[PDB]
């Protein structure tokens, strides 16, 4: 099945500015991005460690 | 903001920040007690930041008060974004003053056409990334309820309306959200969701906050 942790970080259609992780497949490691409050892939974690613990490796 | 200006400090007295760290969200100030914002905006630790202009720098007329209470609308549909309402209680009453104030909510829904001030601290760029120091402000038509359908077909419910210009290049952002559509004095409005921002044929969508007057002002009593 495709893997999650590989799809590109998705702000969303809400305009709010909160920073989220998502992990960076290209440069192996978790990053920090944009979202916007709704409808949230599961590329976006709360904390670095969110982050690192589901998709560390991918 | 996008296609905006530079509002000048303290212009906008009833916008208010929601800082959880950093500045996520705006908010309205209805009462000494009470701030009026998303329900997407709903997180944790919030503190909420009045008299700001430059939400980087101290400048003297800041209050920064945390939330004792946050009420999302019961019916907040977090995939439709149906009645994206909250309703935020300070943890202790803030200081009213000509640059601390709070704004009236409507008695009645407006028209379409009628010119409304969107503000916030939220991106100014269409395409890329740019956050403003200063708060930034926007004139913009509510728009009708037909055109905001075409626009978005399937998504708009009763309680969202469409604001801004169909030819791109005006509009609220990421960083916008939660923040007030003021027309004739009246908070009619909540920055809400787009797709992306400003973009052509894709106005902002925004809560309609005449249809939830009489909540917002019982859940107040009550809480
Ligand atoms: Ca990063
Ligand atoms: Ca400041
Ligand atoms: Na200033």
């Amino acid at each position: 099945r495709p893997d999650f942790c590989l799809e590109p970080p998705y702000t969303g259609p809400s305009k709010a500015r909160i920073i989220r992780y998502f992990y960076n497949a290209k440069a192996g490691l978790c990053q920090t991005f944009v979202y916007g409050g709704s409808r949230a892939k599961r590329n976006n974690f709360k904390s670095a460690e969110d982050c690192m613990r589901t998709c560390g490796g991918a | 903001i996008v296609g905006g200006y530079t509002c000048g400090a303290n212009t906008v007295p009833y916008q208010v920040s929601l800082n959880s760290g950093y500045h996520f969200c705006g908010g309205s100030l209805i009462n000494s007690q009470w701030v009026v914002s998303a329900a997407h905006c709903y997180k944790s630790g919030i503190q909420v930041r009045l008299g700001e202009d430059n939400i980087n720098v101290v400048e003297g007329n800041e209050q920064f008060i945390s939330a004792s209470k946050s009420i999302v609308h019961p019916s907040y549909n977090s995939n439709t974004l149906n009645n994206d309402i909250m309703l935020i209680k300070l943890k202790s009453a803030a200081s009213l003053n000509s640059r601390v104030a709070s704004i009236s909510l409507p008695t009645s829904c407006a028209s379409a056409g009628t010119q409304c001030l969107i503000s916030g601290w939220g991106n100014t760029k269409s395409s890329g990334t740019s956050y403003p120091d200063v708060l930034k402000c926007l004139k913009a038509p509510i728009l009708s309820d037909s055109s905001c359908k075409s626009a978005y077909p399937g998504q708009i419910t009763s309680n969202m309306f469409c604001a801004g210009y169909l030819e791109g290049g005006k509009d609220s952002c990421q960083g916008d959200s939660g923040g007030p559509v003021v027309c004739s004095g009246k908070l009619q409005g909540i920055v809400s969701w787009g797709s992306g921002c400003a973009q052509k044929n894709k106005p902002g969508v925004y809560t309609k906050v005449c249809n939830y007057v009489s909540w917002i002002k019982q859940t107040i009593a009550s809480n």
